């Protein structure tokens, strides 16, 4: 389980920031699947810097 | 011209060599199946590979023109 | 020392046209730009202008800008192997000794020096048996130059 | 006709069916939420291959994918 | 009506910390590398993120202060360094045998070779601007008149640079101040180019005359008084051209007859120098001051009379053209693109108009016999020309896709045009291939008959004769107009059409300029190579907004990429993408010209007379058989010409070796990014990254590749610039050696 | 004498390099007014070259056939001036601005705004990176040592697999 | 339906429009209604004007009636465009909108076409789907 604010690294290994440290900006307070909201320092090819990840591919280094 | 013949033909077989193991890679490999393997490391630090191969093309170049263009000048 | 410096260039070509060769080789199944490039194939012209634009980024084109790489590379080992021996066949070796260690010389005294007997393969006055050769390079001029 | 497949990361910002230019997308409901939306395609033969719907995806490695296949007269855009 | 605003921009530094302060698209801060290359290119199109055509106007007019200031700050270093580090006073002494020189050389790792053995007690780089003949013409004969004018210009230069301050910051212009299209053009009519010409003929009879008319004498640029006192002593200025002791009651009574002799007709060239005559110019911009003073009150003010351009459009129109030229007067005072693309055709034009103008009528005294800047004031002009033009077709473009009203623009001319656009193109599209195969394959036939050994099938004239009887005809109307139709003037407009051989020292200053067949191609080549950049930029022009391929290609913007792979491939389909592609076809067009041009010359028109009075060019008319032929061009000119450049090294000229071998590098540098695409790098860069990340310092500015768009003007900016600078050296090297 | 390369100072060739090289500068002095400043440049010129060939000779360089110094890099330390003495005086300079570019940014990185700083350089940051940097064959020692100069491949970016 | 006859826009031009691909398969018609008699630019060149209307355009392609049916929503606010596609020497009447409001809106009773219930990362490797009539992004 996973909280606002929690500095996470990404297992997705199809995003840009597989492998890199971000910080959960908030989650979904619902059954939506993806619901993990990750912000990042470093922007992407498409120049954003969220994406909506599951618990599964996040872990808590903090 | 015998020279000259085989070796243009040896660098279109030593390109067409890495581009038909490159068409490998994408029809016939499967990385569930090849792992652990000394195919499955050569992938896995393929970015230790070019960044490397990126040195030694900048290293020459830079050293080589310089080395000519000094020559050329002086 | 002249050939010191030829074989560093041909040392940069043989690693250079394995830089673009196994960097298609590679980078065939995925990068952070497109990671899902084993589901368009081995030949394909790109992904849009969409994540920055995406030319020329397939496994087929770096095969494609490595054949400009061995011509380049071939290009340099058969015009040192030429000039070496075009002083060894004509008894007077000095001329790749002096004039191959900087870059005018490979120049003035290979490309311009050695090119004038097979342009006058047909000049105003005359033909000679080379102009069969003087056609066919400009004849390879005009479709080098047709690529571009 | 080009393919266009529509992945489960869509989060219904509908920005690929008003990027479209041949009017190939659109937005439906969601089955197991009946809230959100995603993207769906049900005019892909009209569809030119121009990848402007994967431009508009805010997805990190956009969710809506477009592989061109054979070229009809409409996916070559052509106006013979 | 002058009206200003008073202070509207601070004069801070608050935005010189930040960069890309400007846009709202910039000044976040660079999160990618692509940001430091999206502010140096959207920063003077201020069209862009100023959405207020009264503050982009303002940026646009204090901007020209500051290029203003630029070329003052260039003409003072062309006159300082006439000053200090010249031999112009040891060369009015001998003009012929003293190589002009400038740009001495500090003895530092060995470039103090390249100061050589240019003339009398200098060494130097022998320089080939003209500027030598220009002050001669100017009258100047010391070199204090160069310091002050050095001086002079840097005064100017501050003076304009204070005025692009003053008119931006403190007293900026407001839009109607700019829209009076009337009250502008009667200005700089009859003020900027009226008492311009009116002023500068008032420099040829007072100053330049007067000291000519001892030079050709030839005294000593020593003994001849200064020219202040040719306006003081009026017994100086009697005992040569003695019309000055009646004062000025032959202008005032009508009797300008009495001017004969210091305002004249003669037309030809000086015998004593090979210039123009003086007494020509001095009357010729006397008459262009008039005529351009006169033409200065045509268009309509505030006081009632004149001409108005709106009402000139209108009605203007006939039955092919429907509403006529009605808009392109509201479109002229609203679009500053349309405004800049046409003043860059006309620009562009002129400047090969002054090319082709300049060789054969040579200006300056001692400027015909310098063959090493004859060619090079003609090669200069050109290719400064065809930058422009294409800045007419670039500019034209941005015109389309965001200043172009349809509203405004209904059944007018350039509704009319885009209507028929696929007309337009496709007898456009012919006519270069009709061209192309006419004119080209013309040498590829002589190529292979010549190597067949069959020398009577080709075209030439021992052979198949194509004569240009459409040309030899203008060239007779022209070589005898001098008596006849013109029959005040001497001599005729030049020499090149018809007449003697003008031999100033041992060598041809002019001598008429033949036409054969080889002329006839050339000319074809020419109007192909022409035809086929019209026809990449007009191509621009009228699809800058839709097509049938892409019909919102004004919704996605002048300089966008492509729109995908879809419809086949959309690769460069934008309006910038055909003034990239422009670029190379005027670089290929032009670099032809002056080809034409650097063998025309030296095998027909330059070269040296003997004591009798027989020519002998500098590659001895080969021209004429060897021009027809590809190989001809390529032995006899490419190969046969460039001996110079490459056994230039260990001598003076070896700078000239030295950006040959470096030019040709630039060129084969730009193929990098011209032949290849973005997405390769983008994953090499993520190899390079990786290998930085490892060592966890890569910067926080992520690197990205170059755009598609940049990619495309970074391959094409080392292109011109590779084979530019690969003509500039072989040019030079070549005729500083032989002429 | 290590290829048939003897020393320059009894080369003849390379002493006839200099027979050609002034007498190529005193026919280009033989014209020229005696106390003009051109022919000043033309000795300064004269001895700047006589003052190359007797630094070339004395330095024990090794002239082949043509009579120019060749450079022998297998290193020998009775040739340890041609690549491996100015190489370790490259290495050194290299590695200062090496360590300096890296030491600024991972002091910039952990700040509120680093792509700011990466445009306007902080002066105080960078003349400590210069500081930081000259101690840096030093300094990369116990960098390495203490695991903080790599990272391991579960924390940098990589492609898919 | 296609309501033709419609009046054309009084434009009289355009070569660069409706050519013979029209006569034999599948040309397109966007009908609107303009609440103006105001000049418009078309896909072809540049005007035309729009009648006051049952406005109706004979276009080339679909993607040219797209883009006219975005100038009519963005310039001058008139969204009622109604696209077509014509009859026995065409295909198929009534293209858009397809279900009686934009694909922007969403609306019940529509069927999720080329949805997958999988990731992009998820998908399989080409070989093992080599040699079967299975493709590597098809569920
Ligand atoms: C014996 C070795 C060998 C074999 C069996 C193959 C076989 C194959 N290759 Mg490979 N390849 C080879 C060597 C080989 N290649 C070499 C030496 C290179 C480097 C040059 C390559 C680089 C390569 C690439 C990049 C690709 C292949 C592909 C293929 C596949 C399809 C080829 C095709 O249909 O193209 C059709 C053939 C042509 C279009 C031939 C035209 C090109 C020639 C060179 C034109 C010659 C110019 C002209 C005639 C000269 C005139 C003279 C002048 C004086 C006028 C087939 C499996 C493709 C594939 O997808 O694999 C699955 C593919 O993309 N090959
Ligand atoms: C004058 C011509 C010229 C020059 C100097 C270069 C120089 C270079 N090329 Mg380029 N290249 C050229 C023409 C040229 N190229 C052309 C015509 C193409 C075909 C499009 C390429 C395609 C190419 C590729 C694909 C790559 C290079 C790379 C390089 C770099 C190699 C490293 C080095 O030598 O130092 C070097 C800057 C390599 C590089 O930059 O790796 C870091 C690299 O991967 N070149
Ligand atoms: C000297 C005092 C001074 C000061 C403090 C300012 C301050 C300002 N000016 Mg003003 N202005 C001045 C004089 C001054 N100006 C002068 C002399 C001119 C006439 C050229 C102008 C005309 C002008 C315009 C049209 C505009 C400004 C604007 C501005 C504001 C932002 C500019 C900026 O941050 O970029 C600083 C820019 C630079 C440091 C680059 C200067 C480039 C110079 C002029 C030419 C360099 C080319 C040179 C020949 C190099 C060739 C290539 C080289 C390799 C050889 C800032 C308040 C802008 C503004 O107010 O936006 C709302 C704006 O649009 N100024
Ligand atoms: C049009 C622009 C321009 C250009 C390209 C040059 C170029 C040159 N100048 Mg000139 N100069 C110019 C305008 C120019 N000048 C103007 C407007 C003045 C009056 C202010 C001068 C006054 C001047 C003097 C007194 C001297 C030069 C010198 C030089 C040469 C050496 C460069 C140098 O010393 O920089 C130095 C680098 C900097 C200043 C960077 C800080 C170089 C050819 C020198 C020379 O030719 O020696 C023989 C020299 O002594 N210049
Ligand atoms: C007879 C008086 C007079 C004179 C001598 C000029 C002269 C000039 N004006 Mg003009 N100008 C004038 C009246 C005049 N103007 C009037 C009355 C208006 C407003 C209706 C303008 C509006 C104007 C603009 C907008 C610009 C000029 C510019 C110029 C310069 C052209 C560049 C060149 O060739 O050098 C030249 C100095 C150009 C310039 O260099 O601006 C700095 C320019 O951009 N003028
Ligand atoms: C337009 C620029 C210009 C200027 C500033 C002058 C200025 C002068 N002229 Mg000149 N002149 C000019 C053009 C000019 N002229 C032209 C275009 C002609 C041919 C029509 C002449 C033909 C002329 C003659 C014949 C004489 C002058 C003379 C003079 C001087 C006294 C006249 C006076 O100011 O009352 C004065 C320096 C008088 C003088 O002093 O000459 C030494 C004199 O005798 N002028
Ligand atoms: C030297 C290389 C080269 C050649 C031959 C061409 C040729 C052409 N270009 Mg291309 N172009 C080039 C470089 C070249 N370009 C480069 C480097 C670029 C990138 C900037 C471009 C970008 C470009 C643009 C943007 C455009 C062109 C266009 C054209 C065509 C002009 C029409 C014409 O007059 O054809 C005449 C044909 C010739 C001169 C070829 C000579 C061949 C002889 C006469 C006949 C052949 C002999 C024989 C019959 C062969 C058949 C026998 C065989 C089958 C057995 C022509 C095909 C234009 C176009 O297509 O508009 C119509 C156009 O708009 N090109
Ligand atoms: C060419 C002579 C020519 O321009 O005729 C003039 C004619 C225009 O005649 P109008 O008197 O209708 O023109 C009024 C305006 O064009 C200018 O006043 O041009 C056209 O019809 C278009 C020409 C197409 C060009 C065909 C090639
Ligand atoms: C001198 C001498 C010697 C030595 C020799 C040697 C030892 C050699 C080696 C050699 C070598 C060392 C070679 C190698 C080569 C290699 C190559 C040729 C490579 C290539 C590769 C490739 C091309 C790859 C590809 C691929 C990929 C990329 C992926 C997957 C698939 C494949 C695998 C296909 C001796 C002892 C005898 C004695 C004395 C003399
Ligand atoms: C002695 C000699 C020689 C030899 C040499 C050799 C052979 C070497 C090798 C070496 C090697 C084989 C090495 C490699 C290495 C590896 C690695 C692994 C590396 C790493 C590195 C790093 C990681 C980096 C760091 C840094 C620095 C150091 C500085 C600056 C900063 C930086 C961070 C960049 C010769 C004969 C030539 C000559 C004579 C002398
Ligand atoms: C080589 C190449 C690149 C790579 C080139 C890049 C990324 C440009 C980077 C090179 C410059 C020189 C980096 C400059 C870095 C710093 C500004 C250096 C500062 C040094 C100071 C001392 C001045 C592309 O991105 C590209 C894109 C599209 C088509 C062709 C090509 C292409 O050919
Ligand atoms: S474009 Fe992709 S991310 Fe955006 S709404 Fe459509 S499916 Fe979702
Ligand atoms: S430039 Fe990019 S988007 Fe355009 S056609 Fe080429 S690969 Fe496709």
């Amino acid at each position: 389980m996973v909280q606002r604010g929690s500095k996470v690294r990404i297992l997705r290994k199809e995003s840009y920031w597989y492998q890199e440290i971000g910080t959960v900006a908030s989650i979904d307070q619902s059954g939506i699947k993806y619901p993990v909201i990750v912000r990042f320092e470093k922007v992407n090819y498409s120049n954003v810097n969220s994406n909506n990840f599951s618990l599964d591919e996040v872990v808590e280094v903090e | 011209a015998l020279y000259t013949h085989h070796q243009y033909i040896a660098g279109f077989l030593m390109v067409g060599a890495f581009a038909h193991g490159a068409i490998f890679l994408v029809r016939d490999y499967d990385a569930e199946q090849n792992k652990n393997n000394v195919l499955a490391r050569i992938i896995d630090h393929k970015e230790a590979i070019i960044s490397h191969l990126s040195w030694v093309s900048l290293f020459l170049g830079f050293h080589t023109l310089g080395l000519y263009v000094h020559n050329d000048v002086v | 020392p002249g050939d010191f410096l030829v074989h560093h260039a041909i040392a940069l070509g043989l690693h250079t046209t394995t830089l673009i060769l196994v960097k298609g080789a590679l980078d065939a199944r995925g990068s952070k730009l497109m990671p899902d490039k084993k589901d368009f194939g081995y030949s394909f012209p790109c992904d849009g202008p969409g994540r920055g634009g995406t030319c020329d980024i397939s496994a087929w084109d770096a095969f494609y800008l490595a054949v400009f790489w061995m011509l380049n590379t071939i290009g340099w080992t058969t015009f040192y192997w030429h000039w070496k021996h075009l002083g060894v066949w004509q008894g007077n070796v000095a001329q790749f000794n002096e004039s191959s260690t900087y870059l005018m010389g490979w120049f003035r005294d290979y490309l311009w020096l050695n090119s004038s007997q097979l342009i006058n393969g047909y000049n105003p006055f005359g033909m000679n048996n080379l102009s069969v050769w003087a056609w066919m390079f400009l004849f390879g001029h005009l479709i080098w130059a047709t690529g571009f | 006709a080009h393919t266009v497949k529509i992945y489960d990361t869509c989060i219904g910002c509908t920005q690929c069916v008003r990027a479209c230019p041949t009017d190939v997308l659109e937005m439906v409901p969601w089955d197991g939420c009946r809230a959100n939306q995603i993207a769906s395609a049900p005019r892909t033969e009209d569809c030119v291959g121009c990848k402007r719907c994967e431009s508009a995806c805010p997805t990190d490695f956009l969710s809506i994918r477009v592989y061109l296949g054979a070229e009809t007269t409409r996916s070559m855009g052509l106006g013979y | 009506k002058i009206v200003i605003d008073k202070d509207p921009v601070s004069t801070s530094f608050d935005k010189w910390a930040v960069p890309g302060h400007f846009s709202r698209t910039l000044a976040k801060g660079p999160k990618t590398t692509t940001w430091i290359w999206n502010l140096h290119a959207d920063v003077h199109d201020f069209d862009s993120y100023t959405s207020d055509l009264e503050e982009v106007s303002r940026k646009i007019f204090s901007a020209h202060f500051g290029h203003l200031a630029v070329v003052f700050i260039w003409l003072s270093g062309a006159y300082f360094h006439g000053a200090r580090f010249s031999n112009y006073e040891a060369w009015l002494s001998n003009p012929t045998t003293i190589k002009p020189s400038a740009q001495v050389v500090w003895p530092i790792v060995g470039q103090e070779i390249l100061n050589g053995d240019v003339g009398g007690g200098f060494q130097g780089i022998q320089i080939t601007s003209g500027l030598f003949q220009m002050w001669r013409a100017s009258g100047i004969t010391t070199e204090l008149q160069l310091y002050v004018t050095a001086i002079g210009a840097l005064v100017m230069a501050a003076l304009m640079l204070f005025a692009g301050w003053f008119h931006y910051h403190k007293a900026a212009p407001k839009l109607e101040w700019f829209q009076n299209a009337e009250s502008m053009m009667n200005h700089h009519l009859g003020g900027l180019f009226g008492l311009g010409s009116l002023s500068w003929a008032g420099h040829q009879i007072h100053v330049s005359l007067p000291v000519n008319k001892l030079l050709d004498s030839g005294v000593s640029p020593q003994e001849i008084p200064l020219p202040h006192e040719f306006i003081l002593n009026k017994d100086l200025i009697a005992q040569l051209y003695p019309s000055f002791g009646q004062g000025l009651t032959p202008f005032f009574t009508l009797n300008w007859n009495e001017y004969s002799d210091f305002l004249t007709f003669k037309g030809g060239l000086n015998p004593v120098t090979g210039g123009l005559w003086l007494s020509d110019s001095a009357h010729h911009h006397l008459a262009i001051a008039v005529l351009f003073i006169v033409a200065g009150h045509m268009y309509r003010t505030n006081w009632g009379i004149g001409h108005s351009m709106k009402e000139m459009y209108d009605s203007h129109k006939g039955p092919f053209t429907g509403e006529g030229h009605k808009g392109v007067y509201e479109i002229f005072t609203n679009s500053w693109h349309a405004q800049l693309s046409l003043n860059l055709a006309l620009f562009g034009s002129l400047s090969i108009i002054v090319a082709h103008h300049m060789y054969s009528m040579p200006p300056y005294p001692y400027l015909a016999t310098d063959y090493a800047t004859s060619l090079c004031l003609f090669t200069h002009h050109v290719w400064i020309g065809g930058f422009l033009i294409v800045g007419a077709g670039a500019h034209a473009a941005i015109f389309m896709v965001r200043d172009y009203d349809p509203a405004q623009n209904y059944n007018n001319l350039v509704d009319r045009v885009l209507r028929h656009r696929d007309a337009i193109i496709s007898h456009l599209n012919w006519v270069c291939i009709f061209l192309g195969f006419h004119s080209f394959g013309l040498y590829i036939h002589n190529d292979t008959m010549r190597a067949l050994g069959r020398p009577q099938d080709m075209f030439s004239d021992a052979a198949i004769q194509l004569q240009p009887v459409f040309a030899q005809w203008v060239q007779g109307v022209n070589s005898a107009a001098a008596g006849n139709t013109a029959p005040n003037a001497l001599a005729n407009a030049s020499y090149a059409f018809g007449g003697d051989i003008v031999s100033v020292g041992g060598k041809v200053a002019m001598m008429p300029i033949s036409l054969g067949t080889a002329d006839f191609l050339v000319h074809h080549i020419h109007a192909f190579t022409i035809h086929v950049t019209v026809l990449i930029l007009l191509k621009g022009v009228l699809f800058a907004r839709n097509s049938r391929l892409i019909p919102d290609k004004a919704n996605l913007g002048f300089r966008f990429p492509c729109d995908g792979p879809g419809r086949g491939g959309t690769c460069q389909v934008s309006a910038w993408d055909h003034v990239f592609l422009g670029l190379f076809w005027m670089y290929n067009s032009l670099s032809v010209v002056l080809f034409h041009f650097s063998w025309k010359m030296q095998s027909d028109v330059w070269g040296n007379v003997t004591a009798d009075g027989a020519v002998s060019h500098i590659t001895g008319n080969n021209f004429a058989q060897g021009a027809i032929t590809i190989n001809g061009w390529l032995r006899d000119f490419l190969w046969a010409q460039a001996s110079q450049v490459i056994q230039s090294y260990g001598s003076a000229l070896s700078a000239y070796g030295l950006m040959f071998l470096g030019a040709h590098f630039i060129w084969a540098f730009s193929l990098m990014f011209l032949f290849s695409g973005r997405g390769y790098w983008q994953e090499l860069i993520e190899s390079i990254v990786w290998a930085h990340n490892k060592l966890k310092f890569a910067p926080s500015i992520q690197p990205r590749a170059l755009s598609i768009t940049q990619g495309r003007a970074v391959g094409v900016a080392h292109y011109l610039l590779g084979g530019i600078a690969t003509t500039w050296s072989f040019f030079h090297a070549r005729i500083i050696s032989v002429g | 004498d290590v290829a048939g390369l003897i020393p320059c100072s009894q080369s003849d060739a390379f002493e006839r390099r200099l027979k050609n090289t002034t007498q190529r500068l005193e026919n280009r002095l033989k014209k020229y007014e005696p106390g003009s400043a051109p022919a000043e440049a033309l000795q300064k010129q004269i001895d700047k070259t006589q003052q190359r060939f007797d630094k070339y000779r004395n330095s024990g360089l090794l002239c082949g056939a043509d009579g120019l110094p060749h450079l022998i890099t297998d290193g020998r330390w009775s040739h340890a001036g041609e690549f491996t003495i100015p190489g370790l005086l490259f290495l050194y300079i290299a590695g200062f601005i090496g360590w300096s570019g890296r030491s600024y940014l991972q002091a910039v990185a952990a700040s509120d705004n680093s792509t700011e700083k990466e445009i306007i350089i902080d002066i105080p940051v960078a003349l400590q990176s210069v500081s930081k940097g000259f101690v840096w064959p030093l300094a990369a020692l116990q960098e390495f040592s203490s695991g903080k100069l790599t990272a391991r491949d579960e924390e940098i970016t990589i492609s898919p697999r | 339906t296609l309501n033709l006859n419609a009046p054309t826009p009084i434009f009289g031009g355009s070569t660069g429009g409706l050519l013979r691909k029209a006569e034999v398969e599948e040309f397109y018609s966007i009908t609107w209604t303009g609440k103006s008699e105001t000049v418009f630019e078309l896909p072809t060149g540049g005007a035309a004007i729009m009648r006051a209307g049952e406005n109706l355009l004979r276009l080339a392609r679909k993607e040219q009636c797209i883009a006219l049916g975005a100038q009519l929503k963005d310039k001058f606010k008139i969204t009622d465009y109604k696209i077509y596609r014509v009859y026995p020497s065409g295909e198929v009447q009534f293209l858009h909108p397809k279900d009686g409001v934009f694909p922007e809106k969403v609306n019940p009773g529509r069927v999720a076409v080329g949805s997958n219930k999988r990731r992009i990362g998820q998908n399989p490797d080409p070989a093992k789907l080599k040699f079967k009539g299975q493709e590597t992004f098809d569920s």
